[PDB]
RNA sequence: UGUAACGGGGCUAAACCAUGCACCGAAGCUGCGGCAGCGACGCUUAUGCGUUGUUGGGUAGGGGAGCGUUCUGUAAGCCUGCGAAGGUGUGCUGUGAGGCAUGCUGGAGGUAUCAGAAGUGCGAAUGCUGACAUAAGUAACGAUAAAGCGGGUGAAAAGCCC
RNA sequence: CCCGGCGAGGGGAGUGAAAAAGAACCUGAAACCGUGUACGUACAAGCAGUGGGAGCACGCUUAGGCGUGUGACUGCGUACC
């Protein structure tokens, strides 16, 4: 009987402050604005995971297109030639190869052209 | 005419930045008394340009 | 892990192009591509990996259709009635260097990075430059 | 068999329904009364 | 709550909340919405249920071997030392004693012992029968318990 | 030299002696794993591209350890609809070391 | 070393920092003349605590005078006496008699 | 109000009507790992030990399972001045409410497991009390009858005395 | 004992296990206001976060590289009931 709620509330607010560490203004000092910020951060990350996936996908595609155009072929033609040659290498490794080992990418585009034409 | 949103400590400090103080650039020394007084003013004893007026 | 570009170790080359007999919409796009670095495998969204491009004979740019009389360039000074209107021929006759710059700025992304990319375009109005010390390479469109 | 080892049966001691003590329990602000009705007011209930 | 049934301020005009009484639980030093009243928590247990519980407790004590039977348990003087020595030689420290006839000397000896309690066959309680580590029961109490239960 | 393989839907490029994080494998903490579904091997201007796999490319790895990944917090929230939901997650991972690569 | 404090003073927590911020890192010889020739009331209050710190350093630690330097100084808020200022139409205005806690730390270096 | 009836740059196609082959393109579908429910089947149940299929957006609302706090019995038991409760940080852990260990301050009570009873969990109600910010060192310093100077006391005077 | 108005207040000495237990006195959190250190910021537009991420400072480094703090730049994103 007569349960006081001081320590529980203090811990529950200190956890929110710890989560909201590094924010600007009241978002890192009070509880009323911090809760609206930590909740808004989870909602952002829940979408930004898929957004990171899409951004990395389109960056790998852009790098592959750049390397293909430097070699003398288009990105769509390169992908079509790879699929007709029935290889299974992915965009991330293709972009990494184009960045680091360029002669390997030249061999890949030659293989694609041989199967395409 | 009253505010609608609470200002911030950053804006308060930016406003107060121009409310600082400027110290004395340098002091003057009497030729014979060797004291330190303000420019073009007299000392605490009554000396000015070496002469005595008090 | 995905490779990223570092502004300190990245290299930039100098290219020179003549805008004689080519179109704005098919030259400024290539300029924007080579300024954003989409022609290099080291392309990154947040790093300016592009090359310094110099443009010569900007007054000799060729435009088809009736755009030389119907191509207006609206802008606003900031005042209530501060609206101005020009045309392609007036722009060429008065400030010819500001006909490629508008197109390239519109095509480039808007922001500090876009402004940094735009800072590399040395657009001139003649057939000579003063950047021969950089040893530029001639480029075709 | 002691006071610290004695337990009741299963399914006999039900917890109980608490109204307006959270959002995750299912009985939120309304507490099973609805939105702005005679049935959702303090002492508001039609007779039999 | 000792106070006055007067509105601290009028309904409108003032730019504060609505006040109708100072004794409001929302305010400070006010009343309680669901203030408690003296209530009786005594539940109801059927006679058959109580007897069955006692039978189960006794049968479980027999299985756990924490219940013993002695034909005669008494102390010749109302002194605690004699009872303490009698329990020590039988190796009992936390024990309950049940007797058919109340012995004044035994009761006086067990009064000053925390882990020793002397009870009649009629006054037994399941809580004590469970709590006490050991239980001792004479025949004169076993027969009375059998007659009470059956 | 380096090689490209796949384990768990994803693909990984790795050289000799490097450590790789993969999905939870039903292997012990000191055993050896053979990857035969290799895709490419490059050793300094002698490349071999599989169609789709290489004829004899094999990757030998030692399972260094297992574990669980970094904590992930999941928050769902509906504006003015009286709905919020909290969740936690930790993905199981297996760390291995590439002992050898053969063509 | 050899701190000096003045607590429960009669001033504001903002009007003293303006003169406190111009003697940070300065020598005692310059800090005293600047305070004497400063035309603010807080100058006297800061000079009193500076003299107390100098005297305490010279009497307790045996420090010199020409070697001293004001290596630290800060003023914090204190209790605020609450008073009412009469206002029209039967209103009231809570005015707070501000105080300050001035602290100076002078090191030998 | 300022282009202002392609989103913009710009386009004589980078526009439209017709053919085809590629690519991009979603929390849609496939691959890997992980959690939970329902139903089938042999688990002779350990009520779960393998399968297999399927499902798992969600307001009002219904059902089910749980976390945390006070007190009571277990408890004249256990921890604790070789440092308790509480406060402030770190690390680890669980799907979750949370839990565990410990550094420092703190300086004397706290309480395992299993059960029981609730003043049992706050962000809002122009909610109440207390404290502290903001506007801000801004207005104002309360009849525009008026003050100036020379001496005195005092650490210091325009305002105290002559 | 000294500064200071024979003050207020504080620094020394002393008692006390403890004086950031000194009478505004057990424990002393939060809002709020200060000092010191690391990083970023004066061509830059918006619920101020999130994903990616250069650089900088510190401490371990089995030199591998990670961690903590800062977060130029960039995609997305108009608080709660
Ligand atoms: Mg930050
Ligand atoms: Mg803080
Ligand atoms: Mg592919
Ligand atoms: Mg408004
Ligand atoms: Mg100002
Ligand atoms: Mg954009
Ligand atoms: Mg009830
Ligand atoms: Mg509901
Ligand atoms: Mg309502
Ligand atoms: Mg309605
Ligand atoms: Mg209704
Ligand atoms: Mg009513
Ligand atoms: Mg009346
Ligand atoms: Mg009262
Ligand atoms: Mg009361
Ligand atoms: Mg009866
Ligand atoms: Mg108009
Ligand atoms: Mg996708
Ligand atoms: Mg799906
Ligand atoms: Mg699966
Ligand atoms: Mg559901
Ligand atoms: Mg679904
Ligand atoms: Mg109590
Ligand atoms: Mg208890
Ligand atoms: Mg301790
Ligand atoms: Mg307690
Ligand atoms: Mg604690
Ligand atoms: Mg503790
Ligand atoms: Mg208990
Ligand atoms: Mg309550
Ligand atoms: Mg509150
Ligand atoms: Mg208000
Ligand atoms: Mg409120
Ligand atoms: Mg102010
Ligand atoms: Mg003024
Ligand atoms: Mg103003
Ligand atoms: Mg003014
Ligand atoms: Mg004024
Ligand atoms: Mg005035
Ligand atoms: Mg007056
Ligand atoms: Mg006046
Ligand atoms: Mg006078
Ligand atoms: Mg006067
Ligand atoms: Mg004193
Ligand atoms: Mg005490
Ligand atoms: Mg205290
Ligand atoms: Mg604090
Ligand atoms: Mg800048
Ligand atoms: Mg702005
Ligand atoms: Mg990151
Ligand atoms: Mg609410």
């Amino acid at each position: 009987a007569r349960v006081k709620r001081g320590v529980i509330a203090r811990a529950r607010h200190k956890k929110i402050l710890k989560q909201a560490k590094g924010y600007y203004g009241a978002r890192s000092r009070v509880y009323r604005v911090a809760f609206q910020a930590v909740i808004k951060a989870g909602q952002y990350a829940y979408r930004d995971r898929r957004q990171r996936k899409r951004q990395f996908r389109q960056l790998w595609i852009a790098r592959i297109n750049a390397a293909a155009r430097q070699n003398g072929i288009s990105y769509s033609k390169f992908i079509n030639g790879l699929k007709k040659a029935s290889v299974e290498i992915d965009r991330k490794i293709l972009a990494d190869i184009a960045v680091f080992d360029k002669v390997a990418f030249t061999a890949l585009v030659e293989k694609a052209k041989a199967a395409l034409a | 005419a009253v505010q609608q949103n609470k200002p911030t400590r950053s804006k308060r400090g930016m406003r107060r930045s121009h409310d600082a103080l400027t110290a004395v650039t340098s002091l003057s020394v009497d030729k014979t008394s060797g004291e330190k007084h303000l420019r073009h003013h007299i000392t605490a004893d009554g000396y000015y340009r070496g002469r005595k007026v008090i | 892990k995905t490779f990223t570009a570092k502004p300190e170790t990245v290299k930039r080359d100098w290219y020179v192009v003549d805008a004689t007999g080519k179109t704005l919409g098919r030259l400024a796009t290539e300029l924007a591509r080579r300024l954003r670095g989409k022609h290099k495998a080291e392309y990154t969204p947040h790093v300016d990996t592009g090359d310094y491009i110099i443009v010569l004979n900007a007054d000799k740019v060729a435009v088809t259709g009736n755009k030389r009389t119907d191509k207006v360039y609206y802008h606003h000074t900031g005042h209530i009635g501060g609206i101005k209107q020009a045309t392609f021929e007036e722009m060429i006759a008065r400030r010819p260097e500001r006909v490629i710059e508008i197109a390239v700025k519109g095509m480039l992304p808007k922001g500090p990075l876009g402004r940094a990319m735009f800072r590399k375009l040395k657009v001139y109005a003649g057939n000579e430059h003063n950047h021969a010390a950089q040893q530029p390479q001639v480029l075709d469109i | 068999m002691r006071l610290n080892t004695l337990s009741p049966a299963e399914g006999s001691k039900k917890a109980g329904k608490r109204l307006g003590r959270g959002i995750g329990s299912g009985l939120g602000k309304t507490g099973g009364r609805g939105h702005k009705g005679q049935k959702s007011r303090s002492g508001g209930g039609v007779r039999r | 709550v000792t106070g006055s049934g007067k509105k601290p301020w009028r309904q409108k005009g003032t730019g504060r909340a609505r006040s109708g009484s100072i004794k409001s639980p929302i305010w400070r030093s006010g009343g309680v919405t669901f203030a408690a009243r003296p209530q009786d928590h005594s539940q109801k247990v059927n006679k058959k249920m109580y007897r069955g519980a006692l039978k189960s407790i006794l049968s479980e004590l027999v299985r756990q071997d924490r219940l013993i039977v002695v034909e005669k348990f008494s102390v010749e003087a109302p002194k605690t030392k004699l009872l303490a020595q009698k329990l020590k030689d039988m190796a009992l420290e936390d024990v309950l004693i049940i007797t058919g006839e109340l012995d004044e000397n035994l009761f006086l000896a067990a009064r000053n012992l925390h882990k020793v309690d002397v009870r009649d066959a009629t006054g037994i309680d399941p809580v004590s029968l469970i709590a006490f580590d050991k239980v001792v029961m004479t025949a004169d109490a076993v027969k009375q318990v059998e007659e009470m239960l059956a | 030299m380096y090689a490209v393989f796949q384990s768990g839907g994803k693909q990984h490029r790795v050289s000799e002696g490097q450590t790789v994080r993969l999905e939870k494998l039903d292997i012990a903490t000191g055993e050896t794993v053979e990857f035969a579904e290799v895709l490419m091997i490059a050793n300094g201007e002698e490349v071999k591209i599989g169609v789709p796999f290489v004829d004899g490319g094999v990757i030998k790895a030692e399972v260094v350890a297992h574990g669980r990944g970094e904590k992930v917090k999941i928050v769902k929230f509906r504006r003015r609809k009286h709905y919020r939901k909290q969740q936690g997650h930790r993905q199981w991972f297996t760390d291995v070391k590439i002992t050898g690569i053969s063509a | 070393e050899t701190i000096a404090k003045h607590r429960h003073a009669r001033s504001s927590a903002q009007k003293v920092r303006l003169v406190a911020d111009l003697i940070r890192g300065k020598k005692v010889s310059q800090a005293l003349d600047i305070l004497t020739y400063t035309n603010k009331k807080a100058a006297v209050l800061v000079k009193k605590v500076l003299e107390s710190a100098i005297a305490n350093a010279e009497h307790n630690d045996g420090a010199d005078i020409d070697d001293l330097k004001v290596t630290k100084i800060f003023v914090d808020e204190g209790p605020s006496m609450k008073r009412i200022m009469p206002r029209a139409k039967g209103r009231a205005d809570r005015i707070l008699k501000r105080t300050s806690h001035i602290t100076v730390v002078v090191s030998d270096r």
